[PDB]
């Protein structure tokens, strides 16, 4: 369950980049205008 | 002990992922992108 | 357009707060 | 001025959330 979790960890982060990456791309597109 | 500590770490990598979500949401909101 | 930005900050603050935590807990785990 | 102030500061907050990103990325591989 520990291999489980640590799958689950990455997945997460991965989400999470990938949201970053969002908020980055979003947020030049205010400032833009 | 590695078991609980993971859960910990899942259940606030969680709590980041539903702020990203409220801060994406609401820049699209504020770009017009739906 | 500021006031939703300021939000924005200040949620990316709870985020940066709860990764930190993420990344302190790890170290304690792993004995770092 | 504002809002170019307030992007810089989301901009200096994605900065440290990505280097915090990786780290956790690293960490959990040596569980
Ligand atoms: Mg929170």
């Amino acid at each position: 369950k520990v291999k489980q979790l640590v799958d689950k960890v990455e997945e997460l982060l991965s989400k999470n980049y990938h949201l970053v990456n969002e908020v980055a791309r979003l947020v030049k597109l205010v400032g833009e205008r | 002990m590695k078991v609980k500590q993971l859960e910990d770490v899942v259940e606030e990598l969680l709590s980041v992922n539903y702020h990203l979500e409220n801060v994406v949401a609401r820049l699209k909101k504020l770009v017009g992108e739906r």
